[PDB]
């Protein structure tokens, strides 16, 4: 130990002489961070092999057996450092990323067990916290010999030295310090290596400040350690200790959230506002792989930003943002487009139920066979809240939760009363509806209602109804069809999008922090008059389908629809970055609905 | 209107200050040149000890014809007497050359040849002597109140990036404290 | 006064009741509204309504943030109450409510909230996380000056 | 009279300038030689310069020094004046508070520079002009007046000699005002009493309470 | 509903505040609220509109009410607010703008205010005659001194002496001062600091 005390030199050695002209990175790295309190420090192992060679050499060996020795240095450095002396000072954290070098999960076995090995994956579900032991202390049953251990990482039952015997000692749980630890349960990333099996779950633990860094369902990197334990031949469990977790890009996004803030954002946001072009860049960044279809095109966008939800007292709150329809014919691009949409959603989950994949498409709560006592399972509406809702196949969704799938997109909620639990949870999920119109262009002959199941309703619970019709017209195809093989090999269209790139258009993986950078502002809103344009434009809405009903033609219209077009004004409002919102700001909001009014005259 | 910064004076400024110092130096040259805050000199001897100000003997420096001495209380050995005072002494902050910071990194940039080990030593001596003084300074800080301040032996540059923080507050705080009566 | 916030500060209701009957109303048919009748007004008109009346025009009730709810409130962990969330101009304005009034204990107490909120202002010179929310505009601007003062420093302390 | 010493109070002066509570001075009888003496050796050192011409059919190291002197002085008047001028237009109102007034010490020649005062009247008048044709039209009869009310308030502002500033302690001692232990000085605080001071050592408070030092020159800021 | 509506400007005006504050620093203010500042406006001359009939009245039927007395004591109160609001807004409104000529003319060779300050139409007319004519005025201050100064310029400190700038798809050459460097698209220099201040601020110079 007192050549690991000489390990423990050689780090206080690594931090106090290390440097990169000429500040040293980590010791100024420590007093920032113990007035943040972190009491963590992460170091590239880079500079570490800069610094000596040999020390990583027998880390990566058995760091297992160096990673606490590392920590009961660089605790001490603290005390060097923090203050001095002649309280309490926490046992710190430490947390090691590296450019490494990236392992797929699949044929991991053996072999790399007990080592360091930098891998991405995507979280399933996080576990709850649950908290472990940091000191403890015991006196004995019978000789009340006063014991101190203190309990290190990385199971090991307590000493039973001072009958006395066998091991007479119980926790002194008053003094006693803690940490908490999560136990991730993760998922291969969905690309590789399915081959063609299932995706596996490997299961790994974080600890302190690493807990709850990662949402459920985001894709993440974590590097951590192959390790195994028994956990009722020899057949241990395989898992994997964690050091130190990185999110995947970003994704830092939770909570309230990021930026942070590399100021060049601001400007560069707000000369988006100045781009006249910007509301149609962003519909330029939307579908590289679509050309045409501009109308849905310019529809997809309004939604990621959030509309107007305001919450005005008494405990009314009104929605954002909305739904939309892709149904039409197939050669619509609407789920090769949603595919899109999903991949711009900072959170979301692509849903082609039924739901998605094997989601219930709300959450069904399901007894703990193992002690009992029902616990909700999530569901995929619930962990998309706050983001994008995916739909296809909406011909044959689940038609029981089906209505709370008619519920939860308007009262912004869905109500389990079902088993023990009441709780109302939220779901502030905005859907975007893809379905397959019943019979293709055989309902456009037809009453183009009840096209949806057996009501009209679900029309008035969505918001911007869209019906994609595709004749098989000239030369608008020439063009784009003019546009596939280029699109296909090599890339011909692909490569014409980056000279766009320098020109005018988006990036798209900015497109996210964009959306994610103004739906945290406050709400956008209209000045009065553009509001009164609403009325004056809707009492003929409303008045052109009671004389276009003169037929006795039955549907469409609400009063919910007018406020659903409310909604797409500070929608693209929002776009501005602006408190309020022009008339003709507005106004192609509603030439942006306008051609659903002729989806109600279709 | 300067707007910036505008009553602290920029770190940047105060280098300009701490720059019209003097110093000496080892000359390798043996009109006049005359300027005005100068007095000094005639053609002055080569390889001797010689009183100038800073920034000329930084721009020869910079033509390397003269050699800047480094401060005698720049050293090893002397830091530790300075740094121990410093950990026996958790209220008084020692004692200290006063431009030193601004000194450490303009040698550091330039006359860092002159010196014997500066080099991965007091770099780290004088960021732990700013470590445990700056500790001292931020634990001086709960004494903080209206109308006294003993911060004593303080540097410039020490002081002047802190100077917002603890002249701004004070004056929320006496300003409402005799605003009482 | 010519610092937006001086103006601002003064958009605070405070409740007050009048002692007198008002007629033409400030605000909307009375025209007069009965004596002791209880309303919020903004600091900038009710701060002479008292000056004035040798009986004031305005009872002028203690506010709702100094509440001796709120002044314990503060006095158990000042750090971790949002200040934010109370007002958000609070040292911009208890400076006023303490001269118009002129209390004498509430004041040490708050300068002790300003201190300990100093205290850990500082620690944040070095280069936040869910703390930076909650300050108020003065206590958002102190960190301007103090961590851009920082924030320069370090840039020159290294090339 | 030592052209250092100009120097060492032209640094006393900026120094003191932009850490200052409110506007000083204008040093004009020490700054008029310095504003000679400048172009003194700005026109001699192009005689000395294209005279380094006249050897061309070596030592430009003084050369450039000496140049670099210029610019390196010139500067620093720069920030001293800017400031001034910034502190005036922040204190424009007050600057003629104290200017209509007989007592007791005004603008004059002895406040403010030739220009200073002429940029003073001359921002002031056109401030009027610009709020004048644009908010006060439109111009109800008491708020035809752009000064105290009274109350709230305004500007007025800023004669805080209350404010409080980094400072550092010096005179070439008597070994006056010296009481010890070590070191001088007093006097005592408005709400409060003595402290004292030494010179070594560097106390931080009112502007009020040690400007009088300033005047006399027995502290550093 | 009295006093309020210059809220929302005074509240703009910590925006603006904001705008220039990192900010980072463009500048560029949104615009002089003309619409907003006339609503005030007619309720300001609505208000002294209102107290100069209650000066009829008072003097009629009223017969100096205790509360008749009250409504000089408390309209002309939102006569001082709006005032106030007025005032500040303005004075940060120029406070920015002085601010926006000093750094900038800008600098050798101003050689004229014209397309600097890029809002020109969007700021107002008042402002615009109001700011020229106040670099009208510091150009006198470009002859008081007499320096020279090159109060515009040598704002940062020198150092040491020489520099490497590179010129930014420039050109130039303007260099007819002191001697002709000939700019152009790519090209960097070794230079010393004097040289510098005016073309770099000029925006054709760039590396320090
Ligand atoms: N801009 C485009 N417009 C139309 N088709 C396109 C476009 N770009 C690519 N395609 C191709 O045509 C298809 C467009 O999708 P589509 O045929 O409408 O199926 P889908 O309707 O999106 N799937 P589904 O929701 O089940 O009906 C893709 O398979 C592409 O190969």
């Amino acid at each position: 130990d007192d050549d690991n005390t000489e390990i423990i030199k050689s780090f206080k050695n690594f931090i106090l002489e290390f440097r990169l002209d000429s500040q040293f990175i980590y010791r100024d790295q420590l007093r920032n961070n113990i007035l943040v309190k972190n009491y963590s420090l992460t170091v590239n192992m880079e500079h570490l092999i800069g610094y000596n060679e040999d020390i990583y050499k027998k880390l990566s060996d058995e760091p297992s057996d160096i990673i606490p020795l590392f920590e009961t240095a660089i605790t001490q450095v603290a005390k060097r450092i923090s203050i001095l002396s002649r309280n309490s000072l926490p046992t710190f954290q430490l947390i090691l990323n590296s450019n490494a070098n990236q392992i797929p999960l699949r044929d991991l076995d053996s072999e790399h067990v007990s080592k360091i090995v930098r891998l991405s994956g995507i979280i399933i579900s996080t576990s709850v916290l649950s908290s472990r032991a940091t000191y403890l202390s015991i006196m004995c049953r019978n000789c009340r010999h006063t014991t101190s251990i203190t309990i290190n990482n990385f199971t090991v039952s307590l000493p039973r030295s001072c009958n006395c015997g066998p091991d007479p000692y119980i926790i002194i749980h008053e003094s006693s310090k803690f940490i908490d630890q999560q136990f991730l349960k993760l998922q291969e990333i969905p690309e590789l290596v399915p081959v063609g099996e299932m995706p596996r779950n490997l299961t790994m633990t974080c600890d302190r400040y690493l807990t709850n860094k990662v949402i459920p369902g985001t894709r993440v990197t974590i590097v951590g350690i192959y390790s195994i334990y028994n956990s009722k031949v020899a057949i241990r469990t395989p898992y994997i200790k964690i050091l130190g977790i990185q999110s995947d890009v970003e994704t830092s996004s939770i909570w309230n959230s990021v930026t942070m803030f590399t100021e060049e954002e601001e400007e560069e946001f707000l000369q988006l506002s100045r781009n006249p072009k910007l509301y149609e860049i962003l519909t330029n960044s939307i579908a590289p792989s679509i050309f045409g279809n501009e109308d849905i095109k310019k529809a997809i966008v309004c939604l990621l930003m959030g509309g107007s939800k305001k919450i005005l007292p008494d405990g009314m709150r009104l929605r954002g943002d909305i739904n939309v329809l892709l149904l039409g014919d197939p050669g619509t691009a609407k789920s090769q487009l949603l595919k899109f949409v999903e991949k711009v959603s900072p959170i979301a989950v692509y849903t082609s139920g039924k739901g998605s994949s094997a989601a219930g498409l709300t959450a069904s709560v399901q007894r703990d066979p193992m002690t009992r006592e029902f616990y909700l399972e999530g569901g995929a509406m619930v962990l998309a809240d706050g983001g994008v809702v995916c739909i296809d196949e909406f011909d044959k969704m689940r038609d029981e939760d089906r209505v709370a799938i008619h519920e939860a997109m308007e009262q912004q909620t869905i109500s389990i009363a079902k088993a023990g639990i009441t709780t109302v949870l939220n779901s502030r999920t905005s859907v975007l509806a893809a379905a397959n119109p019943i019979y293709g262009r055989y309902d456009d002959l037809k009453s183009p209602g009840d096209n949806i199941d057996f009501q009209t309703t679900i029309l008035s619970r969505f918001d911007m109804i869209f019906i994609v019709k595709d004749d098989h017209n000239e030369e608008r195809d020439i063009s784009i069809a003019n546009h596939v093989i280029n699109i296909h090999t090599g890339n011909a269209n692909a490569m014409q999008n980056q000279q766009e790139e320098n020109g005018s258009e988006i990036s798209i993986e900015k497109m996210k922090r964009y959306i994610t950078y103004c739906r945290l502002k406050c709400a956008p809103r209209l000045s009065p008059q553009a509001a009164e344009k609403l009325s004056s434009n809707f009492v003929t809405i409303r008045k052109q389908l009671l004389i276009n009903e003169l037929e006795s033609t039955e549907r469409p219209i609400t009063i919910r629809q007018l406020e659903a077009i409310i909604r797409i004004t500070e929608s693209l409002a929002k776009l501005e970055l602006s408190p309020i919102a022009q008339e003709r700001h507005v106004d192609e909001a509603i030439r942006l609905f306008q051609a659903s009014t002729m989806d109600a005259a279709s | 209107l300067p707007a910036h910064l505008q009553q602290t004076f920029s770190p940047e400024e105060i280098q300009f200050i701490v720059e019209n110092e003097p110093i000496k130096i080892f000359p390798r040259i043996t009109w006049q040149l005359i300027t005005t805050d100068d007095k000094a000199l005639n053609n002055m001897v080569a390889m001797r000890s010689t009183e100038v100000v800073l920034w000329i003997a930084l721009l020869l420096k910079q033509q390397s014809k003269c050699s800047i001495v480094a401060p005698q209380w720049l050293t090893t050995k002397e830091l530790d007497r300075k740094i121990q005072y410093e950990k026996t002494h958790p209220d008084r902050f020692s004692e200290l050359p006063w431009n030193w910071l601004v000194l450490a990194r303009i040698l550091f940039n330039k006359a860092k040849d002159d010196f014997h080990d500066p080099i991965h030593e007091l770099r780290g001596k004088i960021q732990d002597l700013r470590e445990i003084r700056q500790i001292k300074v931020l634990k001086g800080l709960k004494y903080l109140n209206e109308s006294h301040l003993q911060l004593d032996n303080l540097s410039l540059l020490e002081i002047n990036e802190l100077r917002p923080f603890i002249t701004e507050i004070m004056d929320k705080l006496r300003e409402i404290h005799t605003a009482s009566l | 006064y010519y610092d937006i916030d001086d103006v601002l500060a003064d958009g605070t209701e405070f409740p007050c009741k009048f002692q007198y009957d008002i007629p033409g109303l400030g605000y909307n048919p009375g025209r007069p509204i009965t004596k002791n009748t209880k309303l919020s007004l903004p600091l900038w008109l009710a701060r002479i309504l008292a000056i004035v009346g040798p009986v004031p025009f305005v009872e002028l009730l203690p506010p709702d943030m100094f509440s001796t709810k709120v002044m314990n409130a503060i006095k158990t962990d000042p750090v971790a109450l949002d200040l934010h969330s109370i007002n958000s101009h609070f040292f911009s304005l208890a400076i006023k409510w303490i001269m118009l009034f002129s209390e004498k204990e509430l004041a040490n107490v708050v300068s002790e909230l300003l201190l300990q909120r100093a205290q850990e202002l500082n620690h944040h010179a070095s280069s936040t996380s869910t703390f930076l929310l909650k300050l108020e505009e003065m206590e958002k601007e102190i960190y301007k000056k103090s961590h851009e003062s920082y924030k320069d420093t370090k840039r020159w302390m290294f090339k | 009279v030592s052209p250092q010493q100009d120097f060492s109070d032209l640094m006393k002066s900026w120094k003191n300038e932009r850490c200052s509570p409110e506007l000083l001075p204008y040093p004009h009888q020490l700054m008029k030689r310095l504003l000679n003496r400048i172009s003194m050796q700005s026109q001699l050192i192009e005689n000395i310069s294209m005279g380094f011409l006249d050897m061309q059919n070596e030592s430009k190291l003084p050369l450039l020094c000496m140049e670099t002197e210029l610019e390196r002085l010139k500067f620093v008047i720069r920030s001293y004046i800017r400031c001034r001028l910034s502190k005036i237009d922040k204190f424009s109102l007050y600057l003629r508070q104290l200017n209509e007034d007989e007592n007791s010490l005004i603008s004059l020649t002895d406040l403010l520079s030739k220009d200073e005062i002429k940029y003073h009247d001359t921002h002031s008048l056109i401030w009027l002009k610009l709020v004048n044709d644009s908010i006060l039209k439109y111009m109800p009869e008491e708020l035809q007046a752009i000064n105290d009310t009274e109350g709230s308030v305004n500007m007025i502002d800023e004669p805080d000699w209350n404010k409080f500033v980094f400072i550092h302690v010096n005179g070439p001692p008597d070994g006056e005002n010296e009481f010890g232990k070590p070191c001088y000085t007093v006097t005592i605080p408005d709400l409060k009493e003595e402290v004292e001071l030494t010179i070594g050592s560097i106390y931080v408070m009112r502007y009020e309470v040690i400007r009088d030092l300033l005047r006399d020159d027995k502290v550093a800021l | 509903m009295y006093g309020d509506l210059g809220n929302k400007l005074v509240l703009e005006a910590k925006r603006t505040k904001q705008l220039y504050a990192r900010s980072n620093q463009d500048v560029n203010l949104p615009m002089y609220h003309e619409d907003i500042i006339r609503n005030i406006l007619k309720e300001v001359s609505n208000l002294r509109k209102n107290t100069e009939y209650l000066k009829e009245q008072q003097q009629l039927g009223m017969l100096d009410d205790k509360v008749a007395k009250c409504q000089y004591f408390v309209t002309l109160l939102c006569m001082e607010r709006n005032k106030r609001c007025l005032l500040a807004y303005q004075r940060l409104r120029t406070d920015i703008l002085d601010s926006m000529a000093w750094n900038n003319n800008g600098l050798d060779l101003m050689s004229s205010i014209t397309f600097s300050q890029q809002d020109t139409n969007n700021l107002s007319h008042q402002e615009q005659e109001y700011l020229k004519e106040y670099c009208d005025l510091i150009t006198d201050l470009k002859s008081g001194d007499l320096v020279d100064i090159d109060l515009s310029g040598s704002l940062v400190p020198p150092s040491d002496v020489f520099i490497d700038v590179r010129v930014l798809k420039d050109a130039g050459e303007i260099q007819t001062e002191y001697g002709v460097f000939n700019l152009i698209k790519d090209s960097q220099f070794f230079v010393r600091q004097s040289d510098v201040e005016r073309l770099i601020q000029q925006g054709y110079l760039q590396k320090i």
